[PDB]
């Protein structure tokens, strides 16, 4: 949960059993906030995920590159090496 | 005076020794609890130990049972 | 009598320390061997220019872009959840702790669309050390803490005012002490 | 306590109390202590003055000339405010190693706050004088005032009253002080009030210790001590570093107003209470 | 609580107020205070002393009351059954009760000579107690009879041999015989896990 | 316990970033689920009798309405239990989750092993070939340990009492398993759950709709995966030898457990000795349960972002997922000196990227 | 430390942690040395 100095409640109501979870991570809104949402029945909501494609792949497939496929590369031809070195092997020792 | 709060300060420099002293004090309470766990642990696996063994752990003391069966062939 | 004589062996090491401990700060010795300090600084011109070297370049490279990205410093990485960190945060003057809020209500919002920060909003230096005078303070108020009063083994009833008897004094955090009540609509430690 | 270098025990078992276990090298013959009072100052104005009786136990006592006769309309509560934050944090010193520290010594010590005077004081095992002089002259010397400190006061600030409305001597005290000194010196209140609150903030109390805590206008006094020795860890405690500068101030003289006052509250009492002025006081 | 009260109308068991099934005759006092005086002037059976079953106080309820099919316990007091709009007016001159809603849906309580706010606050419940309550209901001193026996004829005083070595070697021997049943069922079940006898035999040839 | 459901499964609140990396351990407990009830059913109709188990398999799957559905629908499920494990944990691995999460990392541990018991427990009962010479050799490993084998089956070999047994264990664990999940998420719930940028936030949302949503989409391809699979029978994740009546005098041409075994029996393999391979086994458990205690191993306070993305030294978990990868490889083949070459090659690393996990 | 009930956990570092430097020790001294 949150800390002792966030969990401090500024009412006095008691907290319900189906809220226990909710006021276990209570956060103080430090300077505040404006908030504005809009009923889903009333939004576009599969345009939004094909207009932003191409920014999002491009920020997904970017940070993966270096760490997952540059070792996987090396992992796939170490595979090659090894068995072509069995092959040889092989007919250094039964073949004539 | 400073070399009055120099002594203050250094009151609490060996902490990590007095932890170790702690150790001491409440493992010398607690080892005591291996007699009664080992007698039960021996208990149970002396029927399992050869016939030789279990005479010998005893003083020749223990003797198989005489029930009355399986005595020896004429 | 064998509780005295090991206490004796304890007081013997204890005074030794004592009279060996100066009254003055005095710098600590180096740690690495010689044998280890002088193959490190013969190869020092070849090992740093070609990869240790680059290697502390690349990280600071990769840590400014992600960080960059989502337009937070380095210190908003701490948790919480760490004692020493809690305190320093409470310690916070208003206005820092109002930024360091909005920063991480934004970041959260930017990694879950994975859309880039434009450049033009990337232009600053992500590793100003805003925590360290907190921090330092936080680190003294609990060594004081700890040495005042955690130096000994503590007793204490079991499994009694909802916590287990071992030395902790928030209710219900333990497997043994959960569910504290059968009937009834429960409660808030924090409302006791 | 890391271990123990003794060990031989309790060397007096198995004799009882009506045996003695002294030897002759622990006989003396008694020779009469200093008992009259010496006098000394040191060159910052501190004025000391001790006596000894042969007791065991000393007696450790700070005054300074700031009570609550000096407070004004922007002030009201201060005085009361340094007496809860005695023994706070200093510049060498925790709060918390300050009193796990004279509690493990076997002392006690407090701050008791007045009309004319504050008091700081400490009994203990006259050995351990040495010990306790810096954490008695630290509360005037070097406190530092701290955020979360003073919020962590301010709970036991508002009790104070409360605690005094539940006793009704110390209210009929109080309303005949109000009362004789309309507004004015010796009519100040003695605690805070919802009001104080206003202006509980280390630059309001640090500038009343800069008009009212110089050593001039202090005084240290010691019971079963050695004279010679209070004055030399006096001396130690204020050599290296710097106290608040004197000041001139003026008293104003009290205006005696005298009038009338009622307080009803549920008792199966009428307390009644009539007094007059004494011209010139003590 | 999770138990419902049945306060409903019920054709065949009658409104108290019609068939009371307690004995119907109570006294009124002006003001409850005046109680005191009765429990200091009036006598009490168990003051007097008797010495057979036959001599006992005869009560002064009557036997004859439920009636029905199966029917085996005869005698009850109190009902739930519903009070209707306009209920029976009590007959005080018989010693009537007068309480609830026969107070408040009836004209019981008017008096020609005296003011109404003055006759109603007679009627409430601690105003009326019934006949014979002052000569029977006890009032215990202890729980404890002085024909029996208490702590002062079973307690070990001074000259005692102490009891603490009995009672620890009651609970060992309690212990050491539980212990030994436990290791042999334990056994018992290893055992059982064990090779079985068919198949040793098969092993050896 | 309807304010307990409402609590923590409505009204709880998550990270707006989350994502389908946090959807893999609902997955794991629709599998046990499933396994439970398809399981039941099985057992109405198997015989535990060595002399007839293998028959009743048979003839469950070619006389009995359905029976075919069952039979592969628990056989298919089992592989989909292992493969969501992998990826459970190693989301762990790449987040630093037991950071602050430290007993739901060790309970895991626990539910980990007690699932490993169980899928062993299961592959005996068909009583095929591979059923009986893979239990005869995995029981051999632990001989080291003196009298832990002899016990277990009751007799001087895999016989039928060690049939009749394992029948009863396999019956009983998964349950056990049941009640440690919910250990497991007490002391999630305990702390919070963490997210994959690994800082403090309080932009959160509450559990349903939103998230209730996520794990509902995820269901829905592991139900179309596993159909497809269980009725087409695409990828072979079956050994043919398991449909060859048990021989005790006649060792098939090639013994290979299943694949989620196949890594960690290729490292014991290279390994020559029998006493070191299995000092090698408790080497590796106990590395991944001291990692609940990484926060005191160095003085430095420790970060949970690990800052993996763009970065070309890559991270210790990737690698061992590669050698992983490289060694079921090793495992399949024929015993051959240039393999076992490279698999120790391969061992090296699958063992240091654990040790240096500690380190930092 | 102090204020805390998560008293087993530190019991488990230390065991761990010895284990492992007898079972690396025992290799060593059996290939090496
Ligand atoms: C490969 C398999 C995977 C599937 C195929 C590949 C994936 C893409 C398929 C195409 C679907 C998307 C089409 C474009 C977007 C439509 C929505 C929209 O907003 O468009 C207008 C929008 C602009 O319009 P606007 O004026 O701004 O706003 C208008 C709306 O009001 C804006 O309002 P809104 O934003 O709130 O939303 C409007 C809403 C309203 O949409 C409607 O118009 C309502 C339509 C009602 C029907 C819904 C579909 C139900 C179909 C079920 C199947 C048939 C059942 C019947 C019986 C069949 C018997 C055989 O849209 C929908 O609900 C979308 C419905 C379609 C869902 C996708 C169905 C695909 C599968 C179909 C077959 C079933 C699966 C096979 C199994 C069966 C056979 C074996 O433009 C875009 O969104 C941009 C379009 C570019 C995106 C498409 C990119 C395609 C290429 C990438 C994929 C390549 C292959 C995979 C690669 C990766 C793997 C290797
Ligand atoms: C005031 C009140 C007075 C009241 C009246 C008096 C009261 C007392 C009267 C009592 C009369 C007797 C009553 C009957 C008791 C016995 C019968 C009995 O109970 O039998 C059991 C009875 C049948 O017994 P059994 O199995 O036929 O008995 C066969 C024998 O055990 C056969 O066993 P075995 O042949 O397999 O093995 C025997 C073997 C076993 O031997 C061993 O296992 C070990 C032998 C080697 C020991 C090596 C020791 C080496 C070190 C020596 C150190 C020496 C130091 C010297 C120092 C000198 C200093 C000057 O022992 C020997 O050979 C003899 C020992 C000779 C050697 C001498 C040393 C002995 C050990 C000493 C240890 C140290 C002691 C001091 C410690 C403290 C100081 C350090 O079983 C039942 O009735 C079972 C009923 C079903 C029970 C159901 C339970 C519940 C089931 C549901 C469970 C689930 C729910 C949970 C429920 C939980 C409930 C709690
Ligand atoms: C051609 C052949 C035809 C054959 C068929 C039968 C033909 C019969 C024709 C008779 C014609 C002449 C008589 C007419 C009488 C009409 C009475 C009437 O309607 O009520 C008027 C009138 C109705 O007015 P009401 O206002 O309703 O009054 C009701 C009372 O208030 C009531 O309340 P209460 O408070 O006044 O009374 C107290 C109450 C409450 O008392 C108690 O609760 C106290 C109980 C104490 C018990 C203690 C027991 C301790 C000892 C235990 C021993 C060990 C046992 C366990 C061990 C067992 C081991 C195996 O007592 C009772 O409840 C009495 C229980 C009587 C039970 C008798 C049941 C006999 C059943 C026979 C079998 C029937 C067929 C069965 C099904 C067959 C298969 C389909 O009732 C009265 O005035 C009272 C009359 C009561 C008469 C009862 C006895 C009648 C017997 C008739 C003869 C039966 C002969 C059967 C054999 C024939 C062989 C050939
Ligand atoms: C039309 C014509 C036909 C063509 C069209 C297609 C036709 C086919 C049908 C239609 C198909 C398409 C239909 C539309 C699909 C729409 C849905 C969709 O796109 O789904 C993607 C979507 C992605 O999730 P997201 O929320 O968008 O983003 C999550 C982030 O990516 C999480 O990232 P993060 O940053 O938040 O977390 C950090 C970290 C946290 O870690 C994790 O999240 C866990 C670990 C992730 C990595 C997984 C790999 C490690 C496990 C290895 C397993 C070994 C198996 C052992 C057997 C080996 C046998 C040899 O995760 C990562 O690092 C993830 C990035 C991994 C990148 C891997 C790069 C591989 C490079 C390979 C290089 C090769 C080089 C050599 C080349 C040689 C040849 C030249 O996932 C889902 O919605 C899941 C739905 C299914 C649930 C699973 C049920 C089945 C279970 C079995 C499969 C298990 C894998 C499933 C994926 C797991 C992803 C985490
Ligand atoms: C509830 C609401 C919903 C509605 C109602 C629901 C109703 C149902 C709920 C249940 C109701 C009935 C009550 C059930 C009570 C159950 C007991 C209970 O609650 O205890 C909790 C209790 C925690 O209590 P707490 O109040 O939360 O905190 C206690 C302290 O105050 C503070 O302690 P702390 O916080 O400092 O640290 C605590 C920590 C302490 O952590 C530890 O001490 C470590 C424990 C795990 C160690 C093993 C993990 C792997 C480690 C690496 C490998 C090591 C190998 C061994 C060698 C080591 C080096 C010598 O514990 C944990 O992390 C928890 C782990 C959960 C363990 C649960 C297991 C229960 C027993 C059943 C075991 C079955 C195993 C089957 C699978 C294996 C089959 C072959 O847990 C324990 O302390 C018991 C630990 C037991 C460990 C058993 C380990 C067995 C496996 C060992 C490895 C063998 C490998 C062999 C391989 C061979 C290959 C051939
Ligand atoms: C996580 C839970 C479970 C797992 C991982 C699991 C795994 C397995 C596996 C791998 C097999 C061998 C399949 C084959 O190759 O034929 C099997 C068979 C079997 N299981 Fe399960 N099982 C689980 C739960 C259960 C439960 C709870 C039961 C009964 C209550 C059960 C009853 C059976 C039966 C009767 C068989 C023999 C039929 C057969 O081999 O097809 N299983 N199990
Ligand atoms: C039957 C097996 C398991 C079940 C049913 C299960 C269930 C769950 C569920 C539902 C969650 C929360 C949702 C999620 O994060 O996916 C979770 C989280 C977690 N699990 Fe598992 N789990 C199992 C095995 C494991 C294992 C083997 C480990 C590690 C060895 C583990 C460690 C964790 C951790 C650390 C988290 C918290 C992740 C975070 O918040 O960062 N669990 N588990
Ligand atoms: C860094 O990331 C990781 C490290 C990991 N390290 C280890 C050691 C394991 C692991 C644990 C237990 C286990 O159980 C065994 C079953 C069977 C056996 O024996 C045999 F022969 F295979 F049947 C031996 C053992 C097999 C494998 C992992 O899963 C694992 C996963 C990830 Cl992601
Ligand atoms: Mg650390």
């Amino acid at each position: 949960g949150a800390p002792k100095f966030e969990r401090k409640m500024l009412g006095s109501y008691p907290v319900s059993p189906e809220f226990e979870m909710v006021w276990r991570d209570r956060l103080t809104a430090h300077g505040g906030y404006i908030q504005q949402t809009i009923s889903p029945y009333q939004l576009k909501f599969i345009y939004p995920f094909w207009h932003t494609f191409f920014a999002r792949c491009w920020c997904k497939c970017s940070a993966y590159a270096w760490p997952w496929v540059w070792p996987g590369l090396i992992t796939f031809g170490l595979v090659k090496k090894m068995n072509h070195d069995v092959e040889e092997d092989i007919r250094d020792h039964y073949w004539y | 005076s400073r070399a009055v709060y120099a002594k203050l300060w250094a009151s609490t420099a060996q902490y990590t020794q007095r932890r170790h002293y702690a150790w001491y004090q409440i493992w010398s309470r607690v080892i005591p609890w291996s007699v009664p766990w080992g007698i039960f642990a021996m208990w149970m696996v002396f029927p399992a130990m050869p016939v030789e063994y279990r005479q010998a752990l005893t003083f020749g003391i223990w003797q198989k049972p005489n029930i009355g069966t399986h005595g020896p062939d004429p | 009598q064998f509780h005295r004589e090991i206490g004796k062996l304890f007081a013997s090491y204890s005074n030794k320390i004592t009279a060996n401990s100066p009254v003055q700060y005095v710098p600590s010795p180096p740690t690495k061997g010689k044998v280890r300090r002088a193959l490190s600084s013969a190869l020092m011109p070849v090992w740093f220019k070609f990869f240790r070297g680059p290697l502390d370049r690349w990280n600071l490279a990769v840590m400014a872009k992600y960080l960059r990205d989502h337009g937070l410093m380095y210190d908003d990485l701490y948790s919480d959840k760490e004692p020493v960190f809690a305190r320093a945060l409470e310690l916070l003057p208003p206005d820092i702790q109002a930024a360091r809020f909005r920063r991480l209500m934004r970041g959260t919002y930017l990694n879950h669309l994975r859309l880039y920060l434009p450049v033009h909003e990337q232009n600053y230096d992500p590793f100003i050390p805003y925590m360290a005078p907190y921090v330092e303070e936080a680190k003294f108020q609990l060594q004081e803490e700890e040495e005042l009063l955690g130096y000994h083994m503590w007793e204490g009833v079991w499994y009694s005012g909802g916590v287990t008897g071992f030395g902790d004094k928030e209710p219900g955090e333990h497997f043994l002490v959960a569910l504290p009540n059968l009937y009834g609509a429960g409660g808030s430690p924090m409302q006791a | 306590y890391v271990g123990k270098e003794n060990t031989k025990g309790n060397v007096y078992e198995g004799i009882p109390l009506d045996q003695s276990i002294l030897e002759p090298a622990d006989l003396r013959d008694y020779v009469p202590p200093h008992s009259n009072i010496q006098y000394s100052k040191l060159d910052n104005g501190l004025r000391i003055a001790s006596m000894d009786r042969g007791g065991l136990t000393a007696s450790l006592g700070l005054f300074v000339h700031a009570g609550t006769r000096f407070e004004d309309v922007t002030n009201f509560g201060v005085t009361h405010m340094i007496q809860n934050l005695a023994f706070a944090s200093t510049a060498h010193l925790s709060l918390l190693r300050t009193v796990k520290t004279i509690e493990v010594l076997g002392a006690n010590a407090g701050c008791v706050v007045g009309r004319e005077h504050l008091v700081y004081s400490a009994e203990c095992l006259r050995s351990h004088m040495p010990l306790l002089v810096p954490m008695l002259t630290g509360n005037v010397l070097f406190p530092r005032f701290l955020p979360w400190e003073l919020k962590a006061c301010k709970e036991k600030l508002i009790m104070a009253r409360k605690r005094l409305e539940h006793m009704p001597d110390q209210m009929v005290s109080e309303l005949l002080h109000t009362t004789a000194w309309h507004n004015n010196t010796l009519g100040h209140k003695l605690h805070c009030t919802e009001r104080s609150l206003g202006h509980y903030n280390p630059d309001v109390i640090r500038h009343y210790m800069l008009q009212h805590f110089s050593p001039e206008n202090m005084v240290f006094v010691g019971v079963n001590v050695n004279h010679d020795e209070l004055c030399t860890w006096l001396m130690r405690a204020f050599v290296d570093y710097n106290a608040i500068p004197p000041s001139k101030r003026t008293v104003a003289s009290p205006v005696y107003t005298g009038g009338d006052v009622r307080l009803e509250t549920p008792s199966p009492h009428a307390h009644m209470a009539i007094a007059f002025e004494t011209p010139g006081g003590w | 609580s999770v138990h419902s009260h049945n306060i409903r109308p019920d054709k065949h068991e009658l409104p108290a107020s019609e068939v009371p099934l307690y004995y119907n005759r109570f006294d009124q006092a002006d003001h409850p205070s005046l109680w005191q005086l009765e429990e200091e002037q009036q006598r009490k059976h168990l003051d007097q002393e008797v010495t057979d079953v036959s001599q006992l106080v005869e009560p002064v309820s009557s036997p004859h009351q439920t009636e029905g099919w199966f029917k085996r316990l005869r005698y009850w007091h109190y009902k739930e059954t519903a009070e209707p709009t306009f209920p029976r007016t009590p007959d005080l001159s018989k010693g009537e009760l007068a309480a609830g809603a026969t107070v408040t849906r009836t004209s019981v309580w008017h008096d020609p000579n005296e003011p109404a706010i003055v006759s109603v606050s007679r009627f409430a419940p601690d105003n009326f107690r019934a006949v014979g309550f002052a000569e029977n209901v006890p009032n215990p001193e202890s729980t404890n009879s002085d024909s029996h026996p208490d702590f002062r004829e079973y307690r070990l005083g001074p000259g005692s041999v102490d009891r603490r070595p009995f009672v620890y070697f009651m609970s060992a021997s309690y212990f050491f015989i539980t212990a030994s049943m436990m290791r042999s069922f334990l056994c018992k079940w290893v055992h059982y896990w064990w090779v079985s006898r068919d198949m040793l035999a098969a092993g050896t040839t | 316990f309807m304010s307990l459901f409402r609590a923590h499964l409505v009204f709880y609140r998550c990270a707006l970033n989350l994502n389908s990396s946090y959807n893999f351990g609902f997955l794991v407990a629709m599998t046990f689920v499933l396994q439970i009830i398809t399981g039941i059913t099985l057992a109405f109709r198997y015989t535990s009798e060595a002399s007839c188990a293998f028959a009743s398999v048979q003839h469950l799957v070619r006389e009995v309405a359905a029976g075919w559905e069952f039979r592969m629908l628990h056989a298919t499920t089992a592989s989909f239990v292992f493969l969501c494990i992998l990826i459970h944990m190693t989301r762990g691995l790449y987040n630093w989750s037991y950071s602050y999460l430290t007993t739901a990392w060790m309970s895991g541990l626990v539910l980990y092993l007690l699932t490993i018991a169980t899928a062993f427990l299961g592959y005996v009962l068909p009583w095929g070939q591979m059923s009986f010479w893979g239990a005869t050799v995995i029981t051999n490993l632990l001989s080291p340990i003196p009298y832990l084998v002899p016990w277990l089956l009751g007799g001087y070999y895999v016989s039928d009492v060690t049939l009749k047994r394992f029948f009863v264990l396999h019956f009983i664990l998964p349950f056990i398993g049941c009640i440690i999940i919910v250990l497991h998420i007490f002391y999630l719930h305990l702390n919070g759950s963490s997210n994959p940028a690994g800082i403090d936030t309080a932009l959160k949302v509450a559990f349903y709709p939103h998230m209730l949503m996520t794990d509902a989409k995820c269901l829905s391809y592991l139900i179309g995966l596993i159909f497809l699979q269980a009725a087409f029978g695409l990828m072979e994740l079956s050994h043919p030898d398991n449909s060859i009546p048990v021989n005790r005098f006649v060792t098939p041409l090639h013994i290979v457990p299943e694949w989620y075994f196949l890594a960690y029996y290729a490292v014991l393999k290279v390994i020559p000795s029998k006493t070191g391979g299995l000092l090698v086994f408790m080497s590796s458990l106990i590395n991944l349960g001291l990692l609940s205690e990484i926060r005191a191993l160095n003085t430095r306070m420790l970060i949970r972002q690990q800052f993996m993305t763009r970065n070309v030294v890559s991270g210790w978990v990737i690698i061992w997922v590669y050698s992983m990868i490289f060694l079921i490889i090793i495992g399949s083949a024929i015993p051959q000196a240039t393999y076992i070459l490279y698999g120790r090659l391969a061992t090296i690393l699958y063992l240091t990227t654990g040790l240096v996990l500690c380190l930092y | 430390s102090y204020g805390n009930g998560t008293v087993l956990m530190p019991i488990v570092r230390r065991v761990f942690i010895g284990a492992l430097v007898g079972i690396y020790a025992y290799a060593a001294t059996d290939v090496v040395l």
